[PDB]
RNA sequence: CCGAUAACGAACGAGACUCUGGCAUGCUAACUAGUUACGCGACCCCCGAGCGGUCGGCGUCCCCCAACUUCUUAGAGGGACAAGUGGCGUUCAGCCACCCGAGAUUGAGCAAUAACAGGUCUGUGAUGCCCUUAGAUGUCCGGGGCUGCACGCGCGCUACACUGACUGGCUCAGCGUGUGCCUACCCUACGCCGGCAGGCGCGGGUAACCCGUUGAACCCCAUUCGUGAUGGGGAUCGGGGAUUGCAAUUAUUCCCCAUGAACGAGGAAUUCCCAGUAAGUGCGGGUCAUAAGCUUGCGUUGAUUAAGUCCCUGCCCUUUGUACACACCGCC
């Protein structure tokens, strides 16, 4: 158990969805590549971890509407 | 043609019981040649399901303090009790092991608990996970304390609990103990 | 009961009792419980939780 | 298919190798041998009458495993657990009398010699004599 | 369960005893022999190597802690 | 040979003033003797050169008094000096190994020694304390009650 | 028939204690330190020291050439190092020289029978704290 | 005490710098003593980060 | 006279009870006769699907 | 965290972070780490094995006189994110199972608002006040004491044994220390003497260069013992011999030979603990002129049970009551 997302890694996800849509797609490793130019983080664990809670969003938001 | 120590084959034995049928891992697929290995068997729980039968006993054997380490030590006495009980029986030391497995998992226990302020002992079935861990504890036990304060090793007398509780002739250490859970258990049911 | 009854389809009675509780006795036996300053207002009998 | 000490049973090479000692009556044997302790933290004398014997095979292989020891590496390798009584456990070395009673002895046997640093190594005769034990200790095993 | 006091050596009755009936059921160890003859246990093991040697019964492990033997197979 | 009892068999050997068992090994029967322990009768047999894979009632008696002559008479059998229990004695110099009821009364000697001079171990022995300068605050209650 | 240049050198560890299994075109034979398989310390464990020689076979075995040096850990240790670092060696032998469709086929009975055989245990050990004996035992309290 | 802490916390926030703490404790003009804490601004207290973003005296 | 001694297979575990969780109720079915399913307590660890040993078969189990 | 929602957006703490472990036959390299290949050797070989086998034997940065980083070291990077699949779930947060994977929960360090009249004035040239200050409560020197024993308690060490003890053989580590401002005290290889603790010469190391391939214990394999307070146990005590120290008695420590006491698994109770964990087992650091049954780390062997609950014991939160607010050690 415990992998709940902290409200910084989920906000840094939602706002770079936000920003970056086209940028963006389904695979995790191209999420993680683009996340480290269109944003800058000094931590390799959160950049992944922002990375995967991106691709888990757009997974979410491709067949529906989300809070984002 | 697994030759568990090099010999015994595998694939003559048999569980009779459905119950105990996908516990106990004799067959090809969980057959080694030595119950000695990394298994990491306790990482989660239900995967000390599939570690082998033999590897189980040789593991809760080292008891008692002066002997937890010596795996390789409790392994050579597997060898030597394996040897006496194919030479004092003639079947496969891995049938009478099964058999002795089966007869003493108690098939029903008591929670002891069953009303906490004042106790009832309330009756219970067990699980085919606990009739293993129960029956290889009482074996092991009763190997323990048979040739604690006299001549007889414990080779010897981990083979002649094996068998006695292969048959059941109200010798056997796990046997007995066995029929004092069911009986308490018929008690108060 | 019901397996050494000789008639072939009894039905067991019930006891019907009304107790009558002071509120120290009924708040000891936790009949009754404190509540919120707006949970007391509210007179509807607890929910049975049949399902 | 030629043999070396590496090919065969350590133990039954050493045993081997007493009992070529034994029987070529030359190597020289202290006198006190029936009396001392092998080692501090030993409790008892050696069983065997010819602990000297087996010691001087003990050593012999171990120098050839490893050359360039010395007594005081000899005291390592036959060290041991001294249980110090109701006091824990402790390690001991062994007896440094008795390391170079037998390396000397061997030195005598000519099958040990000084080497160009500390420590004494085997001869090439030593070596040869090691190897013709160990082949036909190699026979003895398997017939 | 007082005491054993085992016989440290063999005499008429035992001696006997061991080479008319030892070998004759199938687990033969020093500490079974031990306990059937009444008999210390050095004497087991030095007795039933004697009964190797002679050829009257059959090694099969041979472990400096649990020796095993058996007898012979009849046919 | 692992045969019936030889007829010169005691199973109760009486040496000095003390009964040792026929049954045991020589080494770890004549132990029982005061002032022998196990590396002292491991020499000595040693020196008397018998087998010690046989037991104590094995020995006939001549071997029985040649370990006891032995045994008394260490130095003149070159056992080494330092096997000794009395080496440099205290009343005559004399190195010497004791193995009866003498060391019973040896060690009640050399206790009156220190007791009439009135030295430290002396008064610590009459008043039944510990000697070695170990801790008396919490050990030692079996002793006393 | 006379071809040099074909050889790996393929480790493999348990518990601090590394074997470097070094495997060659030559004769069928196995040898760790210079001694010989069957010939090993732990006499006990000896038949894990030889099963990878009896699942794959000895055929496969027979045109390699592997010399082992072991230093670090244990007994036991030192038996686990030296079994993955000879099933290791000959299936990336095989991987290097032949083609892999006999690599995948011996490599799934190996997996099958044990994965310590090609993959190593990750588990090393765990510090000591300062409140008890060793890594999570605590000392002993008392209340009175 | 308040006169003085007052002075430094504004002097800090003036030069620049997400937070400051000041704590004085000790006793004035009375046997029992006392603490007092001034702060305002960011402060973090956990962690590596502390090593090289806070400046302590 | 006496019920012989029969076996059940675990169909669904319902979940831990006794007041400190040593033992867990789970329904179970009949191989003898699949339409019977009746809940029982039991001890140990228990997955589902897995057979158990029963040594009566009218009791259902009730908490504790 | 998600969702309900007079809240929205935040901050500290948690997390994140630093260190450590686990995978990189990918990169940069190493005569203070090596490995393969080759050249001489030493031996077994000869049935002949002959690119045969072993070698911690010597060499190929003895710089012209091989290559390379797999093993070792340490830097930069990569790598894991619930990533993929199936199921459950408001189908959200997330949970379970499986695949591939070194790893699908490696351990620590740091650690909020505050409280405890918690401990320390005997850590300090931190310190207020009080005491003492020449017959000193300053300071030095000598001796003694801090160890003293009808008893009680706490942390532990060793054991009660054959799953063992003894004897011998075989055989594997990793942390890590090492010659000094004052400061006097280092780690020790090799040879010689003794049985030992030890002594004497010859060196090496201010250190991946020497100890040291740290030849550790446990364990493994052979011998004897044989259920007996026994060859378990080694308390108590006598005699002798060394080492350090100016000084060893009230034994500093160690060594040898003697005696051989309780202890036959322990009542009521009670402690610690979830995977390289407990436990068995030794080894370094601190303490140290001499010193470990302590502690702090390290390595070796290596498990049983569990993937839950509030029953016991506590702790937190919400509601509630309050004449308390120095806050129940209250008030009265
Ligand atoms: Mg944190
Ligand atoms: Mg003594
Ligand atoms: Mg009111």
């Amino acid at each position: 158990m415990g992998r709940v997302r902290t409200k910084t890694v989920k906000k840094a996800a939602r706002v770079i969805i936000e920003k970056y849509y086209t940028r963006l797609g389904n695979d995790f490793h191209t999420n993680k590549r683009v996340c480290e130019e269109i944003a800058i983080i000094p931590s390799k664990k959160l950049r992944n971890k922002i990375a995967g809670y991106v691709t888990h969003l757009m997974k979410r938001i491709q067949r529906g509407p989300v809070r984002g | 043609d697994i030759k568990l120590f090099g010999k015994w084959s595998t694939d003559d034995v048999q569980i009779n019981d459905i119950s105990l049928q996908d516990y106990i891992a004799v067959k090809e697929k969980y057959a080694k040649y030595l119950p000695h290995s990394a298994g990491r068997y306790a990482a989660k729980r239900f995967r000390k399901a599939q570690c082998p039968i033999v590897e189980r006993l040789t593991n809760s054997m080292m008891m008692h303090g002066r002997n937890n380490g010596k795996k390789l030590m409790t392994v050579r006495i597997v060898k030597h009790a394996f040897e006496i009980i194919h030479l004092l029986t003639g079947e496969n030391p891995l049938q009478v092991l099964v058999n002795a497995i089966i007869n003493s998992g108690p098939r029903e226990d008591s929670t002891r608990i069953g009303r906490a302020g004042t106790v009832r002992r309330q009756a219970v079935d067990v699980s085919p996970l606990r009739r293993v861990n129960q029956a290889i504890w009482l074996l092991c036990t009763g190997a323990r304390e048979a040739a604690f304060r006299n001549i007889k090793t414990i080779a010897e007398c981990l083979a002649d609990e094996l068998i006695n509780a292969a048959k059941g002739s109200s010798n056997s250490y796990a046997i007995k103990k066995k029929d004092e859970l069911e009986r308490v258990a018929k008690s108060n049911r | 009961i019901s397996e050494a009854s000789v008639f072939d389809a009894y039905v067991l009675p019930k006891l019907y009792v009304k107790l009558h509780y002071c509120v120290s006795c009924a708040i000891h036996s936790k009949v009754v419980r404190n509540r919120s300053r707006e949970a007391r207002k509210d007179r509807t009998p607890p929910p049975r939780f049949r399902p | 298919p030629g043999v070396t000490v590496k090919d065969v049973n350590q133990q039954e090479f050493v045993r081997a190798l007493a009992a070529f000692l034994k029987k070529s009556g030359k190597l020289k044997v202290p006198e006190w041998v029936d009396t001392v302790k092998l080692a501090k933290h030993k409790e008892l004398a050696p069983y065997d009458e010819n602990w000297f014997y087996t010691r001087a095979a003990s050593t012999a292989r171990h120098l050839y495993l490893r050359g360039g020891a010395g007594v005081g590496s000899m005291t390592k390798i036959y060290g041991g657990r001294q249980r110090n009584g109701v006091m824990p456990s402790h390690f001991s070395r062994g007896s440094k009398s008795v390391a170079r009673r037998v390396l000397q002895a061997l030195e005598g046997l000519k099958m040990v010699e000084k080497d160009q640093d500390g420590g004494r190594k085997l001869t090439p005769q030593g070596q040869r004599d090691l190897d013709r034990i160990a082949g036909q200790v190699a026979a003895a095993n398997k017939k | 369960r007082d005491k054993l006091n085992n016989l440290v050596l063999f005499d008429k009755a035992t001696y006997d005893k061991l080479c008319k009936e030892v070998p004759n059921y199938k687990l033969i160890t020093p500490a079974v022999v031990s306990e059937r003859l009444k008999i210390r246990g050095s004497l087991a093991r030095a007795a039933l190597q004697e009964l190797l040697s002679k050829g009257l019964i059959k090694l099969v492990s041979k472990h400096r802690a649990q020796v095993i033997y058996t007898r012979n197979t009849k046919g | 040979m692992s045969l019936v009892i030889p007829e010169k068999f005691q199973h109760i050997l009486r040496v000095l003033n003390t009964n040792i068992d026929g049954r045991r090994k020589i080494a770890f029967a004549i132990t029982a003797i005061k002032g022998v322990g196990r590396r002292y009768a491991h020499v000595v047999l040693r020196k008397a050169d018998i087998d010690l894979t046989k037991r104590a009632g094995e020995l006939t008696e001549d071997e029985v008094e040649r370990v006891i002559t032995i045994m008394q008479n260490p130095r003149q059998y070159k056992i080494p000096d330092w096997f000794l229990n009395r080496q440099k004695d205290v009343k005559d110099g004399k190195y010497s190994q004791v193995l009866a009821n003498g060391l019973d009364n040896k060690l009640r000697e050399d206790l009156e020694r220190l007791k009439k001079i009135r030295a430290h171990r002396g008064l610590r022995h009459f008043w039944g304390l510990r000697v070695r300068g170990q801790h008396t605050k919490t050990t030692g209650r079996r002793g006393r009650t | 028939s006379k071809g040099p240049l074909q050889s790996v050198q393929v480790f493999g560890r348990k518990k601090t204690a590394t074997a470097v299994a070094h495997c060659k075109r030559g004769n069928g034979l196995i040898k760790v330190n210079g001694r010989p398989l069957e010939m090993i310390e732990p006499r006990t464990l000896q038949y894990k020291l030889l099963e990878p020689v009896l699942l794959l076979g000895k055929e496969r075995f027979a045109g390699v050439d592997i010399r082992v040096r072991v230093k670090g850990g244990g007994h036991v240790a030192q038996i686990y190092a030296i079994r993955q670092s000879i099933s290791k060696a000959l299936v990336a032998y095989y991987q290097k020289y032949v083609d892999e469709a006999s690599k995948k086929e011996i490599k799934d009975i190996l997996i099958q029978y044990d994965r310590t055989l090609l993959v190593a245990d990750p588990r090393r050990c765990e510090s000591k704290k300062f409140g008890g004996p060793g890594a999570r035992a605590r000392y002993q309290k008392s209340y009175r | 005490v308040r006169r003085a802490c007052y002075g430094v916390l504004r002097f800090i926030m003036e030069s620049g710098a997400k937070g400051c703490e000041v704590v004085v404790s000790g006793k004035l003009r009375g046997q029992r003593a006392k603490s007092m804490k001034f702060v305002d601004g960011l402060m973090i207290h956990s962690g590596d980060p502390v090593n090289y973003y806070v400046d302590t005296a | 006279r006496v019920q012989p001694i029969k076996l059940a297979r675990v169909t669904k575990v319902l979940g831990r009870t006794g007041s400190q969780g040593q033992c867990t109720q789970v329904r179970v079915e009949f191989m003898d006769d699949t339409s019977r399913s009746i809940i029982r307590n039991v001890k140990g660890p228990v997955r589902e699907g897995d057979v158990l040993t029963l040594l009566e078969s009218e009791r259902e189990a009730r908490r504790l």
